């Protein structure tokens, strides 16, 4: 059975399209970040939240995820990509060496 | 209060860190097909990598332990990736989780190493052109050496992770108790931080690393 | 004729071959019987020398 | 045709119809988390974003049993 | 030091033993790669014509 | 930038005078609704819907609390 | 029993019984001295 092409069209890293699509109908475009912001800020505002250093820490590893991800992103897709082509190549190439060896024969 | 990130984790009454413990495997999925996505194509590569690196040294009989020594390399990497995370329980903090790895593994290597190769298992205490006069003492030190061998390993892991844990959270500490002044000093703190996460990634690699080599030595010396 | 109507059917069967990415490794296994793990000679994983790989 | 999907079927009795079983519980945890690897995952051309999500769960779980040590540290006392 | 209190010391021996000897391992057998597709071009035991 | 109040000038913005029976007549609708205890035909879909957006009216009215008190975190006293 | 020892034990069979017999030995060596760690204790 062959894969899909895309996979589930997440915004952020974090959240699927599916949601904003959920809440499109009733509460529209900004509906959704209304939503993020206020839990937000009620989290952090009634300290479900407790701001630490494992706050800073946070920020640092995410930030260290963020650069890393968006730099070598591309590399790694391309390189995933390109070893499943050699693969590809590969195998077609060993299929039509047989049929010319039988061919031959 | 300093050490709460290495008490043993409880949600709701429950020992946590049984599913902490359980998770890393779950994002190494596999598959029977020939041509597949990208994550298990990237992680095979380094599987192959990692084999050939590990393995070859190894003879026949050493070569056994590919799927032991992979796996080792593979579980211990990915607990200190998933212990950089924010607020997560690092089990290899531990130092009974350390000691259970590493007990086993050097204690299997030197009991096959006194099984068979008992010959050779009893000269390795001796190197090879050893002087006369001096081969008394040389054994009394290449032997607590072989005895020391299983808990260097474990606190070696654990020393070392629990620090540099403990040295980002005090960093992390300076940097909120230096937001409510000098800002350029906080920045200043704050690029320590992640100078300092960048090399606490590298240290989870090469403790990893470490650990899987000193085992496969230990396995090399007695096949 | 004999030989040539065998060479027949297998050049059918290698020309009828499901694409490779629908292919599982058992279908390899099948298709070119050269690309299977010698679990025999080598009975512990990766089931081939460490330098092969 | 009481089978009928939850976020479409409105009924407690339906709670209970499901396989609360030790086997039902493994095989309702299996499908989710094979409904999320071929959303996410199991792509050709599939995104880092099936990773993050996964981590982001991952840390709100942590901070979850975290919570008895912070609350410690909050810096209001309401 | 937590790493010092022996009472929790099983509940992190007994998950590690499961994962690291059990899933992992079973998770790498699934983990194969398969020899090359070399294909012979070369192979027929033929004969000289009946004489 | 401007595409945000480009959304908020429809969405994030307050009841016009014009459209406030609208809002009366969809709270006697709910509550109607609550009275006969016709809810059983909404959908978990559907109840799932209404109870964040009910969540999110909740948080407007946290965020009314936080710029209430003149402090995010906690209460400055 | 079934489709567990079929997916678990089948495959981890040759390395539980033949490969891990000394890796058998130091765990009983390791759950001897953690006994003795928490007795003492
Ligand atoms: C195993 C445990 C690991 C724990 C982590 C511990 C710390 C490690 C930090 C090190 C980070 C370095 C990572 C670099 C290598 C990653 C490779 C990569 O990105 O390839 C993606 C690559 C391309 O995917 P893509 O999303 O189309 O490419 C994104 C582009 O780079 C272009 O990106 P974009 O600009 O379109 O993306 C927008 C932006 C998100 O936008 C933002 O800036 C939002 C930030 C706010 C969120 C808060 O980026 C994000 O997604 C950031 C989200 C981060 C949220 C994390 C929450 C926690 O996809 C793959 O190849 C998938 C498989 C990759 C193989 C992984 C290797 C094996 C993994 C082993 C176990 C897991
Ligand atoms: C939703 C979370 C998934 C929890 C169940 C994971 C699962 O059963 O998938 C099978 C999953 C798929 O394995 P695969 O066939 O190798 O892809 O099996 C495992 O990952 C091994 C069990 C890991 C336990 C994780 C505990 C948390």
């Amino acid at each position: 059975p062959p894969l899909p092409e895309y996979g589930g069209k997440v915004r952020y890293g974090l959240i699927p399209e599916e949601f904003f699509q959920f809440l499109y109908p009733k509460t529209g475009v900004t509906g959704p970040y209304v939503l993020g912001t206020g839990l937000i800020l009620y989290a952090l505002s009634k300290e479900i939240y407790v701001i630490s250093a494992e706050t800073f820490t946070a920020l640092s590893v995410l930030g260290v995820m963020v650069y890393g991800i968006k730099k070598y992103g591309p590399f790694v897709a391309d390189f995933a990509d390109k070893l499943n082509e050699q693969k590809l190549a590969q195998l077609e190439e060993a299929k039509q060496a047989s049929i010319q060896h039988i061919q031959n024969a | 209060n300093l050490f709460a990130s290495f008490i043993a984790p409880t949600i709701l009454g429950l020992p946590a860190a049984v599913l902490i413990i359980l998770f890393p495997p779950l994002l190494i999925p596999t598959s029977k097909y020939l041509i597949n996505n990208r994550l298990i194509t990237t992680q095979q590569w380094l599987i192959k990598l990692t084999s050939k690196q590990m393995m070859t040294m190894h003879n026949t009989k050493g070569r056994t332990w590919s799927l032991m020594l992979v796996s080792l390399i593979i579980f211990i990497a990915t607990t200190n990736l998933l212990g950089l995370l924010p607020h997560s329980f690092t089990p290899t903090t531990q130092l009974s989780m350390n000691l259970a790895m590493a007990i086993p593994l050097w204690a299997g290597t030197v009991i096959m190493g006194f099984r068979s190769k008992i010959k050779n298992a009893l000269a390795h205490f001796l190197p090879q052109g050893t002087p006369t006069p001096l081969i008394p003492m040389l054994v009394i030190i290449e032997t607590i050496s072989l005895l020391i061998q299983p808990m260097a390993l474990a606190v070696r892991l654990t020393a070392n992770i629990t620090a540099g844990h403990l040295l980002m959270h005090l960093i992390g500490s300076a940097t909120l108790a230096m937001s409510t002044i000098n800002l350029p000093s906080t920045l200043i703190i704050f690029t320590i931080l992640i100078l300092l996460t960048i090399l606490e990634i590298a240290v989870a690699l090469i403790q990893a690393y470490v650990f899987t080599l000193l085992v496969s030595l230990y396995l090399h010396d007695n096949t | 004729k004999a030989r040539i109507v065998e060479y027949e059917k297998e050049m059918e069967k290698m020309k009828n071959l499901i694409p490779f990415d629908q292919m599982t490794i058992e279908d390899l296994n099948e298709a070119f019987p050269e690309t299977k793990l010698d679990k025999k000679k080598y009975p512990y994983w990766p089931h081939q020398p460490i330098e092969n790989l | 045709k009481k089978l009928l999907e939850v976020k479409l079927g409105e009924l407690p009795s339906w709670i209970l119809m499901r396989d609360f079983s030790p086997s039902g519980i493994f095989g309702a945890f299996q499908r989710g988390y094979y409904r999320y690897y071929n959303k996410y995952i199991n792509v050709k051309k599939g995104s880092i974003s099936g990773i993050t999500m996964v981590l982001a769960c991952y840390v709100l779980f942590s901070y979850s049993f975290s919570y008895k040590h912070l609350k410690h540290e909050r810096l209001r006392k309401y | 030091m937590p790493q010092l209190n022996t009472t929790v010391w099983p509940t992190m021996i007994t998950p590690m033993l499961l994962t690291l000897f059990l899933i992992t391992q079973l998770k790498m057998l699934n983990t194969n790669y398969h020899l090359p597709p070399s294909p012979k071009p070369m192979k027929m035991k033929n004969y000289n014509k009946p004489w | 930038l401007a595409t945000f109040w480009y959304y908020a000038k429809v969405e994030l913005v307050p009841p016009t005078p014009a459209e406030i029976p609208r809002a009366i007549q969809s709270l006697k609708k709910i509550v109607n609704s609550a009275q006969t205890g016709s809810f059983k035909q909404l959908t978990v879909k559907e109840a799932v819907l209404n109870g964040l957006v009910a969540t999110e009216v909740l948080m407007w009215f946290y965020v009314g609390e936080i710029i209430g008190k003149r402090g995010i975190i906690g209460y400055d006293v | 029993l079934q489709s567990i020892i079929k997916n678990i034990w089948i495959p981890m069979k040759p390395y539980y019984t033949k490969v891990y017999q000394e890796i058998w030995i130091g765990m009983g060596l390791m759950g001897f001295i953690v006994y003795k760690i928490r007795a003492a204790d």
